[PDB]
Parts: C-alpha cells; structure tokens; sequence
C-alpha cells in the first residue's frame, strides 16, 4: 500500500528538514539545497495496516529545479510548504498550487506553514484562505518542535484510503 | 547527443522503478538532458514517435521548460517552424492523456508571449481550429492559460513588453468572448467558465460588453439549476468570484455591477435548495459567492444602505450562512466580517447577530468527556472565532456584550454545553472589557466561584480561563483575590484541570503581585510538590514563574530566606540523581527574580556535575547553559565556569557555549577587570571552533556554530573593540567571517554580516572620544590587509551564492567600507568587478558609478539589487 507524494514549495522553507524528522527522527540544523528531486519512502504503522508514502521532495531553488513539472505525474497527493517567517514564500503559494492542478487535478493538497516556533511571526494563520475550500487543508507545523508534524500525512491518509477513523500507531 | 534508446529507458525507470536510489539517478540524467542543447531535437522526436503516455508528457513538458528558460538560443527563422511543430503535436495528441495536452498548451502560450513576430496570435489560433469540434478542447486550454502566463515568474517578461502584451490581449478579448458563446451551444461547459474566469482575472474584459451578454446569464443559470453537477458548480462559482474581483470601481463598471448584484441574489433560493439537501460542496460555493459579493459592494452598503446596491439582503445572506450547523461554512465569511468591522449603528444589530451565531458554534457535543482540546481541527476553529470576536467587540460595546452574555446564563435552565460556550466567548473579551464599570464586572466573578464542583469538567475548565482573563478586575478589587485563588486551588488539585489552573494562577500572580505576599506560603507549598498535580511542562514553568514574580516584591529580609527554599527542592532532586525539566525550572526562577549571589552558591556545584554527566548531550547542555545564563542575570562563578566551559567545549563543540560566552562579554565586557579574562576565553574557545569549521563542508554542517561564534565576536566589538583589535585572534575571526559570507544559512549569515558591519564601523563611530585614533589606525591596518578580499567576497556572494534577502545586510557592510576609505574602495570595487565570469562592460561601469557615488546606504542596496538581477 504505497502512494506517490510530491513535496513542493520555495527553497529554505523546510521541506527536506521536515522529511528527515520523520525518516530518521533527527532534526537537522543545516540547510542543504535539494538537487532536482529526492525520493524517500515513509512508512507509518496504522490501526488499519501499514501505509507507505513515496515522498518526492522537489527543490525550491530555481537553479536546482530539475524536471519540476515532470516530477508531478500520477501524484495522488501533495504538500505545499511555505515559511511562516518569510512573506515572499507565502506569496508564491498560489503559483505552486497552480502548477500542481495543471498536472494533477483534484488531488488532496495540504498547505503547510512551517517554522511556527519562531518568535516574530510574519504570516498570520488568520489570513490563510487555502483550507476554507475542501480537498485543501492547512496545518501550522514545526520540524523543530514537532508541533503537528504528523498532521499532513494522517490527513492525506484519511483522504487517500477514504477512512475518517484511521489513526497512526 | 544521447541515443533515443537510452531516454526511453531512463523514463521507464523514473516512473516505475520503486527503488529511491535508482529513481534519483534517472531523474538527474533526464535533468542534465533538459539543460543540454540536445533537448529540443529529442523532445520533438519523442512526440512524433509517441510511444506512450510517460515519454510524451516528458517531451511536451521539456518543450515548455525549454521555451520558458532557453528561448534565447533560437534563431529568428526557427520560430515559425517550431510553432508549426507544436500545433501539429497538439493536434495529433489531442485525444491522448489530458495532462499532455496542457503542457503543449502551456508551451504554445509561453512561445507566443515571447514571439512578437506572431502578432494577432489570438486571431490566428481561433479561426484555424474553431470549426473543428475536436480541436475546441485544446484551443480553450491554451486560451485559459495564456492570460495566466502573463504574470509568470518563470517567464519574467520585461516591464514594457509585458504592458504591450496585456493591451494586445484586450484588443482580442472580444474575439474569445464571441467564441466562448459559440462554445457552450457538462465537461465542455466548465472549460468555458474557467476560460472566462481567467480573462476576468487579467482585468482586460470590457465590463460594459460583458454586462449584456448571454455568458453572464448562463453563469447564474447553471448556479440556479439544482441538477447541475459538482464540477460544473465549482467552475461557475469561481467564474462569478472572478467577475466580482475584476470590478475595482463599482461606478466605472456599473452596468456589469448591477447585472452581477441582481444575479447572485437570485441564488438565495438555490442556496436553500442545497442546504435542504446535504450538498455541502454546493453551499460552500454559495457562501463564497455571497462573501465575495458583500466585499465588492461593501461601499454601497455603507454609503447608501437599503437602497439599490446597498440592499441589506447581502448581510442577511451571510447571517443565514452563519446559522449553518457546519462550522466550515461560517469561517468563509470571517474575512469580510474582519473587513466590515475594520471599515467601521445600522451594522450593530448585524454584528451582535453574528456573535450569537458564533457563540453556538463553540458548543461542544453533549457526550464530550474531557476538556476542550485545542490541538484538534475544532479547537483551532474555536480560536479563530475567539480572535474574530475580539476584533468586532467594539461594535457592540465590551460592556454591553459581556453583561448580555452572562445574563442569558440563568434563564431557561441552561444545559452545561450552553454554559461552557457562553463562558468561552466571555473569556475571549474578558481582557478588553474596561474595569471602570466594576459592579457588573465584579458580580460575574462572584457567580463563577459559587459554581459547585458537580458541574461538567469542561465548564470548570473554561471558567478557570475566564477568571484568568479577568486579572485586571482582581487587581482593582483585591478582596476577591482569596476567593479566586481558593477556587483555582481546587482545580489545580484535579488532574485534568491542573494545567488550566496553573496558567490562570500565573496571570493573577503577575498582575496582583503588589498584595500577594500573604499567599506566597501557599505557592511555595505547591512548588514543593509540583509533580503531584500531573502538570504539563509549560504549565509547570508558568507556575514557578508566577511565584518568583511576587517573591521579588516581598520584603528584602524574607527574600533571601524564601528564595533559598524555592530552589532547595530542585537542588535536592538533582543531588539524588534526564535533568532537563528541573534545569528549565531553575532557569525561569532566576529570569524573573529581579528585585541573589548567596543562593547562587548553593546552585553552582550541582549544576557543574549535571553539566559534566551529560556533557555529550547537546540538548541537556543547551538547557544547562540557559540555566547558567539566568543565574548570572557573582564573579565567584566566572572562572570555574569559563574553565568548565572551555574543557567541555574542547571535546564537545556545543555552539551554545559560544553564545553563553557572548553573554558574559555583553555583561562584563565594559568592566576592564574582566577584559583580559574574556579575551582569553575567546582565544581558548576559538581553537576547537576553528577545528570544526576547517572540516569538509564545515560551514554548511555547523551553521549554529557560525551564528553563535560571530555573536560573540560582535559583543566584543561593541563592548571592548580595542581589546579584540590589538589581539592576534581577530585576524582569523575576520578570515572566517569573510569565508562565512558564502554560508546560505540565513540565521548564521545575518550574524556574520552583523559582525563585519559593526567591526568596520568601529573605525568611524564616536570620533568624540580619545581612543578614536587608535581604533582608526587598527581598522586602517585591517582594511589595508583584507579590504580588497572582503569586497570581492561580498560581491561574489551577492551575484552567485546567497538569496536576495541578504542584500540589505551586505549593502550595510559595503557602506561602512566606504566610510573608512571611499577613494581606496573605488579601486577595490573595480578589482572585484574585474573578476567576473553575459554582463556588458557598460553595466559594470554604471554599477560602479552608482555604488561609489552613493550618499545614503539605501542607494547602495538598490545598486546591488539591480546588478544582482543580472545574475
Ligand atoms: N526554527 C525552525 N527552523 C526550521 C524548521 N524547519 C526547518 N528549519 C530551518 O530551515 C532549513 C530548512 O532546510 P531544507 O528543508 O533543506 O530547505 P527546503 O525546504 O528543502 O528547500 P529546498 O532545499 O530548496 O528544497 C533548515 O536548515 C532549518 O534550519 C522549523 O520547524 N523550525
Ligand atoms: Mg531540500
């Protein structure tokens, strides 16, 4: 039971750091730009059997874009990552969304506001309009403090499988 | 160029090989293929061969990605031939996967936007395919994405050429609208609306023409018919919202405005039809249309209410939506409400109607067992409600609403879930309510304390939070302090109520510290057995913080006595011995006990052992250093700490030792008795530091170390600069600083740009004092030696290494360099501009002129900005 998950968003927003949190359990301070794409199978044990996510961690930096759109084929779900501490990253969220729906239409897409741990927030959770529509959802997350760091996958699982009751174990 | 057999092979791996390590490698080879010159020829062939869906998407996408990035490497003559290819390709593959049709559509649009020799492209495309019914689906797809691509960051069309584009489309906006009518005469229907909506969003459609046009009528038509599918519905809604948004001035677009206003009002019936059924998808769309409608005609509702455009059925439609049992429906309208309140008597009744609607949305399920959880989806919603109420409460009156909410909590024998929800909204506003009218305020508090223990847990919980929000009323009415505390004392002793109580107690302690001295006896006794109440770490810390805030206000005599008791329980527990929690509890006590060194002596020995036991564990050490930081916040600790710091750091390079070091320098750096010892610490700390950064990827792997090292250096350069400048260690610091300029880690880079700025500025700042000439010479030496290497490094990072957000920090450093020696800098900059790998000599020249001739720092940043774009 596996799903192709494309992870998109501006560079330095915390995409790869977020994955490493799940993959190894280790929070990583360093910032190493992803080259093109980086595939990581993430397996979560649930109360209804194991679920594997084939996470496609794409690059945010224009120089290391890789195939960009080419990575999107046959995606079943996606996570759009932006920085809570960076206004310019949230401004680009519409363009990322537009790119996905031009390749993958009506797939479950989660908006993720990362680095909510930061003292001075520059993007208010109130102003977000993404979760107001359905098929779309938002979660305040933090790869450092692990705040709601499992929410996006659990939500996507409930959408991909189709069971609201489903829980992680 | 690679063989055709190889790319078909690499594609099947990338799309079917389950292994991650292999899938990445195929990706990279295909990646290098797109960047290469061979990409054009291969892609064109793949689409002609059309083996399968996988390879055709890649070729079409590559076609698009090569047109929007590598358009420059095409001879003018090739343009016409490439266009014929893409149009032939999209023809042949028109019934293939839709995801392939889009990419080709995108490619043609991106091509057209960059091809001025293809004038009247809108006209060309339509009259070639409009009559073929099977051509229509991809023609529309191109027509939809074309206006969207005009603001493409991937294309980044010049400002003048972009303006030409938009007005060129406006010219032909008639032709596509005309076409869009022929088109609709379900799958096809929604394609039409999306296309219509897209041209609306560009703001190039004629309001007056669209005002009287069948397309508009068709929009509201399908939005009225109950039989219409979910997909046609969403498309129609989105197009309506696009129509409304495109209206910037209602007056200039009055024909269109009136048509749309009347149109959406006819949907109220369709709304009721959708809510009669369980069609939640449809109602969310209607609620979106309504909220968008009120935003557009907000001005008319305000200026001439009730009359025409100001027809108050608009606000009513929202209050109906507000009444909906599904909470995902009402939050859609929250932003308008914010905006309505923001612009703001006629509305008052509407806002108070809304508040009652939100009050009921906060009602928990009658079978709810525990406390209201904040983490879940619904607890988040309650907060969004709480925040919205705070911002609108001024339209009712914080005295009017607070009293009114409380009054309705005795009539009709209110069930527990109705009480909790009313208490919740009261707590939301309990802070903003003016404590002038105390009687109505102070009687609410008396009501909450007389609540029996028998009431539902969740009612006890929210009432504790309400009391917590009412700390200003306990400050103005000190008699209620003892009853309030006692009530909170009961909640603290109940496990699921503990955290809420501890938080509420802390609020009281902070505001009512002036006369809290009596109760301190109790607070200490809570601390003495803190881990019995099953508290959260946050609630625990917050509790100890409170008692420490009032201890500082106690009589000086009893302070030293009670402080030692507060810490002894912690010390004895550590002595018995993961110490993190007690380290964190010690730290907060010190942090807010600000009326001490007598107690510090008792603490130091157990901390040193704790630090040394877990000297390998960064997380514990980090909490350890935080603790030690606040204890200082006492020269008897200095040397035994510095020694231990250096010794631990020697084997475990915890960067928090650097930061802790920076604190000692910030606090004792001005004391010339310490200046030598502090410099020794720095020189000692730098040795294991440089060892870390000397390693491969040393800067990338320890950005935390880079950040904290230069915070230390910065504290030095602003507390005792001369001590650092005459030292020998300042030279490798500066070198690493210069090396650190290419570190893309944002936090660490701000710190580095900060040290360089503050360092160079020392040769300029405060020329009024005597030692200025010494500092002037020391920097002059430094600038002589390294000045040319810094400027070259700074210029390098701006153009190739770091993201645009660093520019103001670099510009600030560059500015200080000109303050030290501008004529020399003018020479330096020419060398930096000399070594560059394109960019015309004219551009380098006028860049040099702007920067070197800058009179404000602002001018340097813009100068860097424009030049940086070139790379
Ligand atoms: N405070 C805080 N910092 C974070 C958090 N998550 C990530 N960061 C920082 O942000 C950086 C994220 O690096 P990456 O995840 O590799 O960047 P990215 O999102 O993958 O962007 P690309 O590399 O272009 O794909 C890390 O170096 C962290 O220092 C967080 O939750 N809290
Ligand atoms: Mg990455």
């Amino acid at each position: 039971v596996q799903f192709k998950l494309v992870l998109v968003g501006d560079g330095g927003t915390g995409k790869t750091t977020f994955v490493k949190r799940h993959l190894t359990g280790e929070f990583e301070k360093k910032y190493v730009a992803t080259l093109g794409v980086e595939v990581h199978p993430l397996v979560f044990h649930t109360n209804r059997g194991p679920i594997k996510f084939n996470v496609w961690d794409t690059a945010g930096l224009e120089k290391f874009g890789g195939l960009r759109d080419g990575y999107y084929i046959q995606a079943q779900c996606a996570i759009i990552m932006f920085d809570v501490t960076s206004r310019v990253t949230y401004k680009n969220v519409p363009n990322w969304h537009r790119d996905l729906v031009r390749v993958c239409e009506n797939i479950p897409i989660v908006l993720c506001g990362n680095k909510v741990d930061i003292k001075d927030r520059k993007v208010k959770a109130k102003s977000i309009v993404f979760h107001r529509k359905k098929n779309l959802q938002y979660y305040d997350i933090s790869a450092k403090s692990n705040y709601n760091f499992e929410k996006p996958f659990l939500w996507l699982a409930r959408k991909l499988i189709g069971d609201p009751n489903l829980e992680f174990v | 160029k690679p063989t055709l057999q190889l790319v078909y092979q690499a594609v099947q791996a990338l799309y079917h090989d389950p292994d991650p390590s292999g899938k990445e490698r195929a990706s990279f080879w295909l990646g290098e293929l797109q960047r290469s010159v061979h990409a054009w020829e291969i892609s064109d062939q793949l689409l002609q061969i059309r083996q399968d869906v996988e390879s055709c998407y890649f070729a079409a996408q590559t076609m698009k990605m090569k047109i929007q990035t590598s358009f420059y490497e095409l001879p003018t003559d090739s343009h016409a031939s490439l266009r014929d290819s893409l149009l032939t390709h999209i023809q042949n593959l028109k019934d293939l996967s839709p995801v392939i049709v889009t990419q080709l559509a995108l490619a043609i649009a991106d091509l057209a936007l960059q091809m001025p020799s293809w004038k009247g492209c809108v006209q060309t495309l339509v009259e070639k395919y409009s009559n073929d019914v099977t051509s229509l689906p991809f023609l529309l797809e191109i027509l939809t994405v074309l206006p969207e691509e005009v603001h493409s960051r991937s294309l980044r069309i010049g400002a003048n050429r972009r303006t030409e584009i938009i007005e060129d489309l406006a010219f032909y906006s008639s032709t596509v609208v005309s076409l869009l009518m022929t088109c609709v005469e379900e799958k096809m229907l929604m394609k039409v609306f999306r296309c219509l909506g897209s041209w609306f969003n560009l703001g190039v459609l004629d309001s007056n023409f669209m005002a009287n046009n069948k397309l508009l009528a068709l929009l509201f038509e399908v939005l009225q018919q109950d039989k219409t599918s979910s997909n046609l519905h969403e498309a129609a809604s989105d197009c309506v919202c696009s129509a409304l948004y495109a209206i910037e001035n209602v007056e200039t677009n009055l024909p269109l405005a009136m048509q749309l206003f009347q149109g959406v009002l006819t949907l109220e019936t369709a709304y009721h039809m959708a809510v009669a059924r369980e069609d939640l998808d449809k109602v969310l769309n209607y609620c979106r249309i309504f909220t968008e409608l009120c935003e557009t005609f907000l001005e008319k509702i305000v200026c001439t209410p009730g009359q025409g455009l100001g027809d108050l059925r608009t606000l009513e439609l929202l209050l109906i939506c507000a009444g909906h049992p599904q909470y995902e429906v009402v939050e859609i309208s929250f932003n308008f409400w914010y905006r309505l309140g923001e612009h703001l008597g006629i509305f008052k009744a509407y806002i108070q109607r809304l508040l009652h609607a939100l009050a009921r949305h906060c009602q928990l399920e009658p079978d709810h067992e525990g406390v209201p959880e904040e983490t879940d989806d619904f607890g988040e919603f309650r907060m969004r409600v709480s925040d919205l109420v705070k911002d609108l409460i001024f339209l009712i009156g914080s005295m009017e609403c607070f009293a009114q909410l409380y009054s309705t909590l005795k009539e009709g024998n209110p069930p527990w879930e109705v009480t909790e929800a009313v208490l919740f909204i009261m707590a939301a506003i309990a802070k903003s309510v003016d404590p002038e009218n105390n009687p109505t305020l102070v009687e609410v508090l008396e009501g909450v304390v007389r609540l029996p223990e028998t009431v539902h847990t969740a009612v006890r919980y929210t009432s504790i939070e309400l009391v917590g929000e009412m700390s200003e009323v306990v400050d103005r009415n000190p008699q209620f302090l003892d009853p309030v505390l006692g009530y909170l004392m009961k909640g603290l002793c109940e496990k699921p109520l503990a955290s809420a109580a501890a938080k509420a107690i802390h609020n009281i302690c902070s505001v009512c510290r002036d006369h809290m001295a009596q109760h301190f006896n109790g607070l200490l006794e809570i601390a003495r057995s803190l881990d019995s109440f099953l508290l959260s770490p946050e609630a625990a810390v917050g509790l100890l913080k409170g008692t420490a805030l009032v201890l500082a206000r106690l009589p000086l005599d009893k302070i030293t006595e009670c402080l030692s008791e507060l810490c002894s329980v912690q010390v004895m527990a550590l002595k018995k011995l993961d110490p993190t929690v007690f380290l964190d509890r010690l730290a907060v006590i010190f942090r807010h006990t600000n009326p001490c060194q007598k107690v510090i002596q008792e603490i130091w020995p157990v901390l040193s052992e704790t630090l040394n036991k877990h000297r390998a564990d960064n997380r514990i050490v980090e909490r350890c250093c935080r603790c030690l930081r606040f204890a200082v916040r006492s020269a008897a600790l200095l040397q035994p700490l510095v020694t231990q710091m250096v010794n631990v750091y020697h084997v475990h390079q915890h960067s928090c030792f650097l930061y802790l070091g920076s604190i000692l320098v910030d606090e004792y750096g001005m004391e010339e008795g310490c200046r030598q010892g502090l410099l020794d610490m720095l020189q000692a700390l730098c040795i294991p530091t440089f060892q870390l950064l000397e390693q491969q990827n040393g800067l990338q792997n320890h950005p935390d170390t880079v950040d904290d090292l230069f915070r230390l250096a910065t504290r030095f350069i602003q507390r005792s600069p001369v001590t650092l400048l005459r030292s020998q260690v300042v030279i490798p610091i500066l070198q690493w600083a210069i090396a650190s300029t290419t570190l893309d880690h944002r936090d660490a880079n701000c710190s580095v740009m900060r040290f360089l700025r503050d360092l160079i500025h020392t040769g300029v700042a405060n020329d009024h004092e005597e030692d200025f000439e010494l500092r002037k010479e020391l920097i002059g030496q430094v600038m002589n030696q390294l000045g040319q290497q810094l400027v070259s490094q700074l210029l390098h990072t701006c153009c190739f290494c770091l993201p645009p957000y660093t520019l103001p920090d670099v510009a600030e450093v560059l500015w200080e360099i000109m303050q030290v020696d501008r004529p020399t800098f003018c020479r330096w900059l020419e060398n930096s501009l000399k070594g560059l790998p394109t960019v015309t000599h004219k551009q380098l020249t006028d860049f040099h002129k702007q920067v070197t001739s800058a009179e404000e720092c602002k001018q340097v940043c813009w100068a860097l900005r424009d030049f940086t774009r070139l790379f």
